[PDB]
């Protein structure tokens, strides 16, 4: 199946150099485009940049430019991510991913690594304990119109302490390959709602619903999952 | 029988063109299994924009 591994993440001084690799297996690295996206200890997601198989093209945020830089190979199948001058804000999870703004089918993201140096999506709700075997169900409310061409561009990952945010629901009515028939979605064009049927004690993180429709690509405020006993 | 090469230079400019147009926001219905009648579709629209 598709596989990545992130490598090279820990520890770095401040206003030294960090080199992060990601190996990538199951799937073939000079076809299908990378990104790579950072995460705050506590705090939402955040899209670094994408880069192409052929490497003539790699975009990234306007706010951090001059202190990333983005590079693949495709005879090895690994992506390098460069940064130099950290800072204070620099202690994060990164997190390398596949073509999850392509493909939704073939979206999935690695596990990352660790260094240590208008829409308005809201989640509904903030915390909620479930008992196992039962079915739970979470809302998501969008400030401004997500629906294009029929399909709503939202997507549904769980994140939990440690563990990186699997790409679980894909255009909120289609379930991602390897998860099991256990989550669904529906909802409408201001409204979306998640619903897991049954519940598993695995299945206690955070839930997120992102969508990526227009600028600026947004993420959800994160909900909780607690498992009754 | 082959019709389109998918390497060839022109062929994979179109097709790194749209994968690259996929992977900025969204598109629809997914890929990897192509089909030859999307081909003729983009390429009679080409017609037709160049008539
Ligand atoms: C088809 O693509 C392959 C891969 O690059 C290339 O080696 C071959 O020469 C191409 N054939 C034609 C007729 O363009």
């Amino acid at each position: 199946e598709v596989k990545l591994l992130e490598s090279g993440g820990g520890l770095v001084q401040p206003g030294g150099s960090l080199k992060l690799s990601c190996a990538a297996s199951g799937f073939d690295f000079s076809e299908y485009w990378m990104s790579w996206v950072r995460q705050a200890p506590g705090k939402g997601l955040e899209w670094i940049g994408e880069i192409n198989p052929d490497s003539s093209s790699i975009d990234y945020t306007p706010s951090l430019k001059d202190k990333i830089i983005i590079s693949r190979d495709n005879a090895k199948k690994t992506l390098y991510l460069q940064l130099s001058k950290v800072r204070s804000e620099d202690t994060a999870l990164y997190y390398c991913a596949r073509p999850r703004g392509n493909y939704v089918v073939m979206d999935y993201w690695g596990q990352g690594t660790s260094v240590t140096v208008n829409i308005v999506l809201t989640q509904s709700p903030a915390s909620l304990a479930v008992s196992l075997g039962q079915r739970a169900t979470i809302s998501c409310r969008a400030s401004e119109s997500v629906d294009s061409y029929g399909s709503s561009f939202v997507h549904w990952y769980q994140q939990k302490p440690g563990q990186p945010p699997k790409l679980l629901i894909f255009l909120a009515s289609k379930l991602e390959s390897g998860v099991p028939a256990r989550f669904s979605g529906s909802g409408s064009r201001t409204d979306f709602t998640l619903t897991i049927d049954p519940v598993e004690a695995d299945d206690a993180a955070t839930y997120y619903c992102q969508q990526t429709n227009e600028d600026p690509y947004t993420f959800g405020g994160g909900t909780k999952l607690e498992i009754k006993r | 029988f082959q019709l389109v090469n998918y390497t060839d230079t022109i062929p994979a400019r179109i097709m790194q063109q749209w994968r690259t147009s996929d992977s900025r926001d969204h598109t629809r219905v997914d890929w990897k299994r192509p089909k030859y009648t999307s081909a003729l579709t983009y390429d009679g629209v080409k017609v037709m924009a160049e008539a």
